[PDB]
């Protein structure tokens, strides 16, 4: 701090570890555990029924209302099927007539771990 | 504190509830139009909704139009199935709370 | 069939099914895959050694 | 003793390999009446055993 009594701690990334403080004569410790987020987001929907060309349009609403530079770095398992893009929004536009598209958000500022949503063809 | 420390009450232990979920997958199921035999005898009464079939009879002066001979098989897409496995346990009950040696030298 | 009265023809050739038909399918779902469990940077939480 | 603890070999620690079950799913297929395609024409000759088209 700016009269170095205080310290502000910043936990960029995760995992355990340690914070000293107070260089002079004796140095104490105290730890400071790296947790992950855990900020588990739920899809709009999970069992969809998409159909060819028309692409259902899906969100991703996390479990707060808002993060931090919350993002999404959205990925579509079997990507011929269907792709989506953006970070709230989806938009599993589909290309392929048949198949199951694993459809799962994936937040870059944060835990990666996130809800699928399978879109299917019939 | 104590000589012999470990993680029991607080710390990051093992042993949980298992928790996992499967990525959705295509599973086909193929209804084959064939080998369903022929039940029953000529009508008499016959059930609504019946499939018709062919008995190979020579027709001496219709024409046989219901029955034909295939030429291509038919191809379905069956529907979703199961999502993931349910919970499972974890640990023995008898054995649960059990002591670890962490005595030091 | 539509249970319909043939009106000149003799609908000879089809009837209710009383026996069921076994079926052959395809393969199926068999187990799920990996999925990872916990964080690993709070995991493994150091913890303190030092003796009364 | 030892300073370093484990329990490998022998000792009375927790946590084991998790069994879990699925629970039952059935597949559905619809028998489509196109598709089948269609050669020749009334018989004639026709393949013993063909389903009725």
């Amino acid at each position: 701090n700016a009269n170095s009594l205080t310290a502000v701690i910043t936990a960029n990334g995760e995992g355990n570890v340690t914070i000293t403080a107070d260089n002079g004569t004796k140095t104490a410790s105290c730890e400071i555990v790296s947790i992950p987020q855990i900020d588990s987001i739920s899809l709009s929907q999970s069992d969809v029924t998409v159909s060819r060309g028309s692409q259902y349009i899906l969100t991703a609403t996390l479990s707060p209302a808002n993060a931090p530079n919350q993002n999404i770095t959205w990925t579509s398992s079997n990507p011929n099927i269907a792709t989506v893009s953006g970070t709230s929004t989806q938009g599993t536009i589909n290309a392929l007539l048949a198949g199951f598209t694993e459809i799962t958000a994936t937040t870059e500022e944060g835990n990666r771990v996130a809800v699928c949503t399978v879109r299917v063809d019939l | 504190a104590g000589g012999t420390g470990g993680r029991v009450f607080n710390t990051i232990r093992t042993e949980n509830v298992p928790l996992m979920t499967v990525n959705g997958s295509s599973f086909s199921l193929s209804s084959n139009t064939h080998s369903h035999n022929m039940v029953f005898g000529r009508g008499d009464a016959s059930g609504h909704n019946s499939s018709p079939n062919w008995y190979s009879p020579g027709g001496g002066y219709s024409q046989r139009t219901d029955n034909d001979t295939h030429t291509h098989t038919i191809s379905g897409s069956v529907s979703l199935g199961r999502d993931d496995i349910s919970r499972q346990p974890i640990n023995t009950l008898p054995p649960f709370r059990a002591a670890h040696i962490w005595r030091r030298i």
